[PDB]
């Protein structure tokens, strides 16, 4: 029987955890319940409970007082999917996170952390994909990936926004054929967009351009 | 009515569900045929069961909103199935997906070559009361095209989708 | 707030898009710059070479890269007419597609509803019972943050022409005139 | 004119079906097309382009529609390769995967029972000990109830090469050139 060692931190360490919450929970309830409207001061907040352990959007599960900012984090996710169907015929099925942040939400003090949230709420729905691009993050409304080939061009379209049958057979060291084969293959999917008065070759742009800047 | 009033937890699940089984139910049995069915991608009926019911009687966590819709079957609400059909389709319906697949099929198998701008008008209007939502309608397309079901034809111009009769591919 | 719609600086716009579903949103695209150029400025009308003073031209304003096939800019306009807030102008509003549809016209309000701002210009000043010109409410003394202080000779005409379902506020005419009373 | 099937005004034909059973039937079926329009019309070879002459290109003289892509023709060819009935060719049978295997070559018989069908020729006929060479049978006084008139310079070669380790009935050669005993 092994009781001295072990349990003088369990016993201590377990009523300052869970006592603790109850300190969170009034910090939130009390001082930032104007919380509801400060894009920084969630993220800032919220970084503590991942640390602890805590599902902070449990914390706000008995007030009045924080059930707003979950009502907030749903209003969001009501409107990146409505975003994502407006876009559908522009974007053809993918959106920058980058297009989200600034775009359709600076309207509504939303912020990158809180969007990104709601994204992992809606991994409940089994809807959209995630997928990185030279590192920036993108959200896939339609219903399949983009092959290997569709991936890397767009990496390359990444620097200039648009990449012509010989951008490609130059940067990546890509064919012709192979190139426009599986480059036309994207504008059919509504992915990029066509320009032709860009010269010899018809060169082969990126919605996303737009929104970096 | 119902907001932050409900203490357990699960009791308030199992009536959100009875509220969405017949916010669903609602939006189409017109009771002069059961020809008339309803395919919903989960994530298109969140959108519309929150924005029209729920806003302002409280709002709902898509975590709770498929939590809800997983017990119909518990709850004895029959008409109406939730189920994941392929690795994505996530969905719910007043019918079996294949007969719902099969369905669309045969409507190209009278409206060929169509693709989806057209296909969206003819099939769904706006005041034509059959219920596909476009969500779902490229989720199943997309479907019966890897299957083998139906068959397709890819310009710059768009994506246009034909019926399989020359070829395999047995139910 | 402006006419830098970022999304007009991108090249692809102006080359007409194959697929069917892009082109939906690529002409929906182009109507929203133009009515909220209109819009952003004082500006009235553009003729269909795509040409507007307040001297420069939206199909090839952005000429700092490249611009549109009239062949297209033409099947634009159409749906812009077709439920949209354009209206074809030669210099009397009417249209016929050769001699009086070589300019063209746009609004951000609905003509139904610019109808509505002068009800609410006479009705919250009570200025029913005057009798003034096309002349005198558009340059001058009517200039106030109402923004129609300078709708044109044809167009005020056809806005006024609204006032009139069943009932209305009367208009004058002759071999000279073109004015209006409540 | 057998050569024309109701399948081939089909779009679909003309796009690489993703569906892996799908896809099979799909290639099969060009191959029957294929075959059946050079046993049915004069045609011998055909370019990995997809033309031909007898000037025309099965897969995209499709000009009251539209055409097929090059990325997938081989995923065809590669099929009637292993199992189909085809050779790639430069000028000589040979291969090497880029300078020697530009154009394509089909057969409707084998090459087992297109030589087991020449030799037909001459049992029925006693002409066997005779030396006559490619040029001789292929264009000229060979031209009969038998189709093998207009077999090219380097067919004829390999199409009777069943009959070295066969019978072994001789053939001869100048540098590599043919000519044939039996």
């Amino acid at each position: 029987v092994n009781k001295t060692i072990l349990e003088k931190q369990s016993v201590e360490l377990r009523d300052q955890l869970m006592v603790f919450q109850e300190r969170l929970v009034e910090f939130a309830k009390k001082h930032n319940s104007e919380l509801q409207a400060s894009p920084e001061f969630r993220s800032k907040f919220m970084h503590m409970c991942s640390s602890i352990g805590i599902d902070p959007l449990s914390l706000f599960d008995r007030d009045k007082h924080l059930f707003t900012v979950n009502d907030f984090y749903y209003e969001v996710c009501l409107k990146v999917i409505e975003i994502c169907r407006q876009t559908k015929d522009m974007n053809g099925g993918v959106i920058s996170f980058q297009e989200l942040e600034k775009v359709h939400f600076r309207k509504l003090n939303v912020g990158l952390d809180d969007l990104e949230k709601s994204i992992d709420m809606l991994k409940s729905l089994e809807c959209f994909e995630i997928f990185q691009i030279r590192g920036k993050k993108f959200l896939r409304s339609v219903p399949n990936e983009l092959t290997s080939d569709q991936t890397k061009i767009l990496e390359i379209c990444s620097i200039l926004g648009y990449s012509s049958i010989s951008l490609l057979k130059a940067n990546l060291g890509w064919e012709a054929v192979r190139s426009k084969s599986a480059l036309d293959e994207m504008v059919a999917n509504g992915l990029l967009w066509i320009d032709y008065q860009g010269g010899a070759e018809a060169l082969y742009w990126d919605p996303s351009w737009i929104t970096r800047q | 009515l119902d907001r932050e009033k409900f203490l357990n937890k699960e009791l308030f699940l199992d009536e959100i569900a009875r509220e969405i089984y017949e916010f669903t139910l609602s939006e189409f049995k017109d009771l002069n045929s059961d020809t008339n069915y309803m395919i919903i991608t989960l994530v298109d009926l969140y959108a519309m069961y929150n924005k029209s019911m729920r806003i302002g009687t409280g709002l709902i966590s898509p975590m709770e909103m498929r939590e809800a819709c997983e017990r119909f079957e518990h709850l004895g609400l029959n008409e109406l199935k939730l189920v994941k059909v392929n690795k994505r389709i996530l969905c719910v319906t007043s019918e079996k997906f294949d007969v719902v697949k099969e369905k669309l099929v045969d409507l190209i198998g009278d409206n060929p070559g169509s693709d989806l701008l057209r296909l969206t008008q003819i099939l769904s209007s706006n005041n034509s009361k059959s219920n596909w939502t476009l969500g779902i309608l490229m989720e199943v397309l997309q479907n019966c095209v890897d299957e083998g079901d139906l068959l397709i034809d890819k310009q710059l111009s768009g994506i246009y989708y034909y019926k399989n009769s020359y070829w395999p591919s047995h139910i | 707030m402006s006419a830098l719609p970022p999304v007009y600086s991108f090249p692809p716009l102006y080359t007409r898009q194959p697929n069917s579903l892009t082109r939906r949103q690529q002409i929906s695209t182009w109507i929203d710059i133009i009515s909220q150029y209109c819009k952003t400025k004082k500006i009235w009308y553009m003729s269909v070479d795509g040409t507007v003073i307040n001297s420069k031209n939206l199909f090839n304003n952005e000429d700092i890269q490249r611009s549109v096939s009239q062949v297209f800019i033409d099947e634009i306009w159409s749906q812009m007419t077709k439920e949209g807030k354009c209206l074809p102008i030669d210099q009397s509003g009417r249209r016929s597609s050769n001699t009086t549809t070589t300019r063209y016209f746009i609004l951000w309000k609905s003509l139904d509803s610019w109808a509505s701002l002068i009800l609410q210009w006479f009705e919250d000043s009570g200025k029913l019972n005057q009798v003034i010109t096309l002349y005198e409410l558009s340059e001058g003394d009517e200039t106030v943050n109402w923004e129609f202080h300078r709708m044109p000779e044809s167009l005020l005409y056809y806005c006024l022409k609204p006032l009139c379902d069943r009932n209305r506020a009367t208009m004058l005419k002759d071999e000279n005139d073109k004015v209006i009373a409540i």
